[PDB]
């Protein structure tokens, strides 16, 4: 193989996600004490909206 | 001064040290590839080239 072959390390994700068919990728994560979720929700929406 | 040139990068990655002058161009068409293959002369001080390869 060393004659044909040529070769490097590189980077690539070892596991992969697609959502609906969508390549995805998950978050996790929990509303403050003291607050609920979606206004948790509500911020990744304006995180994620940006 | 019709002195060409080419310029080898190996399979290694590493192009040869310098390039070398292409010596001509044949005329003829190989049958099944129609390759008109041509012939480079280049210095191997190092026997880095090692031909056949």
């Amino acid at each position: 193989f060393s004659a044909f072959s040529s070769s490097r390390w590189e980077y690539g994700s070892p596991r992969l996600e697609r959502y609906n068919g969508l390549p995805s990728m998950e978050i996790l994560g929990q509303a403050a004490p003291g607050k609920s979720t979606g206004e948790a929700m509500e911020l990744m929406e304006q995180l994620a909206s940006k | 001064n019709g002195k060409a040139k080419v310029s080898l990068i190996t399979s290694d990655g590493i192009k040869f040290p310098q390039d070398g002058t292409l010596e001509f161009s044949d005329v003829t068409v190989d049958q099944t590839t129609g390759s008109i293959t041509l012939r480079a002369i280049f210095p191997n001080p190092d026997h880095t080239m090692m031909p056949g390869m």
